[PDB]
DNA sequence: TGGATGGCACTGGCCGTCGTTT
DNA sequence: AAACGACGGCCAGTGCCAT
């Protein structure tokens, strides 16, 4: 349920698709964001048909993340259409999570 | 004998005006003191002393105080001042020469906190101020405070525009602290014998009666403070041609290693330990984190219709979140001459580093980078694009960028007048400085011709003829090994020095040691003499401790002598001595070894006490010599100066670049340095022949 | 179980110091 | 008042360049 990406298809898989889009921007040398890659199981679960949960290596995929600013990581990005509806830093808890998704959709 | 201090508006560089000056008599026990009006008196008062055949003692006179007082009593009284250097003393240099190890000393004064931190190791006189307990204070602090109890600003070195009875009476105080620190110093009774007053003798007797190292040094201090004043010819127009190509090549350079390597984002910031995130053990091996204390989804309640449950509030803009951790990052470039980039990029392509320092980070220097691989081939190849980078580099901030550039020091006259420290290093070495003309990248390194060929005489155009000068280089042959016979002659009866004189020591060494080639020879006597461990030595013939170990004690068995003179120097100064978390423990029977002039020359270490007689004996046959080549020249008729006939330029260890108005006279120049060469080897009874090797030329790339 | 003695250029972690945002 | 943050002066860690 959870879409991989690249600089390429990025584009073709955030920016137009219809829709709410929950990018999460980590790095495989992160505390944080191997933490919060549990809480995104459940979550790109949870919320099926709602929202698709998209994950982007900054290091395989250098591209795209400058071009949104990352200040920190894991940095969450919520996709709405194809703009940029709210944005989320931090390995937030199951239940922030939610909170977050449930005040913009 | 008198002491003596002044006050003038600025540096020996461009200093107009004479202030104040005070004149501590000993035999009439009492001060007197001149203001700008009596400039005139002050030098006449100098002049009497020189009469008398007296002595006149300045701290730091023979850089500053002395040529200060010759240039100002040009401008100002244009009259011709010239304290003979016979006359002279200098506490600084007596200073320098008796305590040549206040950085030790000194600890104990900065932990008791009788000497501030920022004079530590200071022989300023202000520093001995506080070591004496002379110290009531500072001019430019009664000044620059009372600077605020009447309004105006403060610009950095100011205190001296003007002459003001403040500073008058600050003068006295440098008096009174430069004549404790001359009881002070003349109390040494290793280089000052009791059987005579030296505060009440005549120059004559104070050089004579005296341990020779304070006439050497005081000599040495004399004529390497002319050397900083003729200074070093230099070619600004090639340098700033050389700036332009290095930059051009630095930024193609920079381009294709961002081409390679790219932007990434790396950890910056974070400050307590990730903890694992269902245990909760703290994570040492992932970068540090954040955990902000504020931040949410929702602002706080504050309205009648939120303030218990009801119209919606207001989201946040705020992009964390009250509890949720997160790595900060930053985005950088590739920079080349990050050490830690480096690494970064070549361990992500497969390298996996060997060697490591003490703090961690993997070893990233010349040595290892020529022997990394990484199966990237475009990554391989790169490795030698960040050599030429680091190279391109070090060039660039030598000669252009860095603080100390030569093209931030060239003066007005076309030539870089580079400071020099007498006696700087501990093995009675000299120190350079401001900068550095003892470290411009040799001829055989890259970019070295073209930097060495800036400083030549040939860049000084002849103020009569308008002809460019010529160069004369000079170099005291195999000096350390020469230094090593003397030494071993004592337990060898010269069997060394005759192996030195029939010539290639280095294949008698090779034969010794029983090394492959006479190059492993070279290369293994100065590591072995100078402390080298089993395995650096193994290292020269590719091998390690084992071979290491067979091949020192092979080398002392076939030159018993030297295990000797080790054995010797052994027992003189260690009492016993251990190893403990890697360092050496050692007692001391004695913590310094006798110089060539009488000296104590302090050791800091064992294995490096055999260095430390070499490098001293090397450093004050040199001091001796250049002296005396100086001294020959001059009786010959030849006169020192630009506006002469020769300029010495620089003194590198064992060699010296003199500046000649024509060839013939570089001749006299060369042929006047052996001469003085072998009059030193005869002075101290050398048990070795002492030998130098001249050249002539433009510039330094020639001259050597 | 040690190359030594020195000067210096660079990068980058580690605090004060200010100004600023909840 | 508590800190978010961008800024900046130091200073230790590394290494290179001479003899």
């Amino acid at each position: 349920k959870i879409i991989h990406l690249t600089d390429d298809s990025f584009d073709t898989d955030v920016l137009k698709a219809d829709g709410a889009i929950l990018v999460d921007f980590w790095a495989e040398w992160c505390g944080p964001c191997k933490m919060i890659a549990p809480i995104l199981d459940e979550i790109a679960d949870e919320y099926q048909g709602k929202l698709t949960v998209a994950k982007l290596n900054i290091d395989q995929n250098p591209g795209t993340a400058p071009k949104y600013g990352i200040r920190g990581i894991p940095t969450l990005l919520l996709f709405k259409n194809g703009e940029v509806a709210a944005t989320k830093v931090g390995a937030l808890s199951k239940g922030q999570l939610k909170e977050f998704l449930d005040a913009n959709l | 004998m008198i002491v003596s201090a002044i006050a003038a508006n600025a540096l020996l560089e461009s200093v107009t005006k004479f202030h104040c000056g005070v004149i501590y008599d000993y035999s009439t026990a009492e001060y007197v003191s001149y203001r700008p009006s009596d400039f005139g008196a002050y030098l006449d008062a100098l002049e009497a002393e020189v009469a008398r055949g007296g002595l006149i003692v300045f701290h730091n006179g023979h850089k500053y105080d002395v040529p200060a007082l010759t240039k100002l009593a040009k401008l100002q009284l244009n009259r011709e001042f010239h304290l003979p250097r016979e006359n002279c003393i200098d506490t600084l240099v007596l200073s320098r020469l008796i305590h040549s190890n206040l950085k030790d000393t000194d600890m104990g004064l900065l932990r008791s906190g009788k000497l501030p931190g920022k004079r530590f190791g200071s022989h300023a006189l202000e520093a001995w101020g506080y070591r004496l307990g002379e110290m009531k204070g500072e001019y430019k602090d009664d000044f620059k405070r009372m600077l605020e109890e009447q309004g105006e600003e403060y610009v950095d070195g100011m205190e001296w525009w003007n002459f003001n009875e403040e500073m008058m009476d600050y003068n006295v105080q440098d008096v009174v602290v430069t004549k404790a620190l001359l009881e002070k110093l003349l109390s040494d009774k290793h280089y000052f014998p009791p059987e005579i007053d030296f505060t009440d003798v005549g120059y004559t007797t104070f050089w004579s009666e005296s341990l020779e190292a304070v006439d050497i040094e005081h000599r040495a201090a004399w004529l390497l403070a002319k050397q900083e004043r003729n200074g070093f010819p230099f070619d600004t127009k090639a340098i700033e041609e050389l700036y332009v190509e290095l930059a051009a090549r630095r930024s193609e350079l920079l381009r294709k290693l961002t081409e390679t390597f790219g932007s990434w984002y790396q950890p910056k910031g974070g400050t307590e330990m990730f903890c694992h995130p269902r245990t909760g053990k703290p994570l040492p091996k992932y970068p540090r984190i954040k955990t902000p204390k504020v931040g949410g989804i929702f602002k706080k309640p504050k309205n009648k219709a939120q303030r218990e449950g009801r119209e919606p509030c207001e989201l946040d803009t705020r992009e964390y979140v009250a509890g949720a951790p997160y790595t900060p990052v930053e985005h950088v470039v590739f920079n080349p001459s990050s050490r830690d980039h480096i690494q970064k990029k070549l361990q992500e392509a497969g390298w996996v580093p060997t060697k490591y320092t003490d703090k961690g980070a993997p070893v990233v220097d010349d040595e290892v980078l020529e022997g990394v691989r990484v199966d990237d081939p475009e990554k391989q190849a790169a490795i030698d694009l960040i050599k030429e980078y680091l190279m391109i580099q070090k060039r660039i901030g030598q000669s252009a960028e860095g603080d100390k550039a030569w093209l931030r020091y060239v003066a007005e006259d076309g030539k870089i007048h580079g400071s020099v420290n007498p006696n700087g290093a501990v093995t009675g070495r000299a120190t350079h400085a401001f900068p550095n003309l003892a470290q411009i990248p040799g001829v055989r390194s890259p970019y070295g011709e073209q930097c060495r060929a800036a400083f030549g005489a040939e860049h000084h155009l002849d103020g009569i003829t308008g002809k460019p000068w010529v160069q004369a280089g000079i170099d005291a042959s195999g000096l350390e090994l020469r230094c090593l016979a003397h030494f071993m002659a004592r337990f060898d009866n010269g069997e060394y020095a005759h192996e030195i004189l029939n010539g290639d020591i280095h294949t008698k060494n090779q034969i010794a040691a029983e090394l492959p080639t006479r190059d492993n020879a070279k290369t293994f006597i100065y590591g072995f003499l100078y402390g080298a461990g089993d395995e650096k030595i193994g290292q020269i013939v590719g091998a390690g401790k084992e071979r290491g170990k067979e091949l020192k004690k092979k080398f002392l068995e076939n030159t018993p002598a030297i295990a000797a003179l080790r054995e010797s120097i052994q027992q003189t100064l260690v009492e016993s001595s251990q190893w403990v978390a890697g360092e050496q423990q050692v007692k001391w029977k004695r913590r310094w070894i006798k110089g060539l002039d009488g000296r104590k020359v302090h050791v800091r270490s064992p294995h490096a006490a055999l260095n430390t007689l070499l490098q001293s004996a090397g450093a004050l046959i040199c001091k001796l010599w250049i002296i005396k080549t100086e001294e020959m020249l001059v009786e010959k008729g030849l006169k020192h100066g630009w506006d002469g006939d020769f300029a010495y330029m620089a003194w590198v260890h064992d060699e010296i670049q003199v500046g000649c108005r024509t060839e013939e006279i570089a001749q006299v120049v060369i042929e006047t340095a052996q001469e003085a060469m072998r009059w030193v080897g005869d002075h101290w009874n050398f048990r070795c022949l002492l030998d130098t090797e001249g050249k002539m030329g433009p510039n330094w790339a020639i001259c050597h």
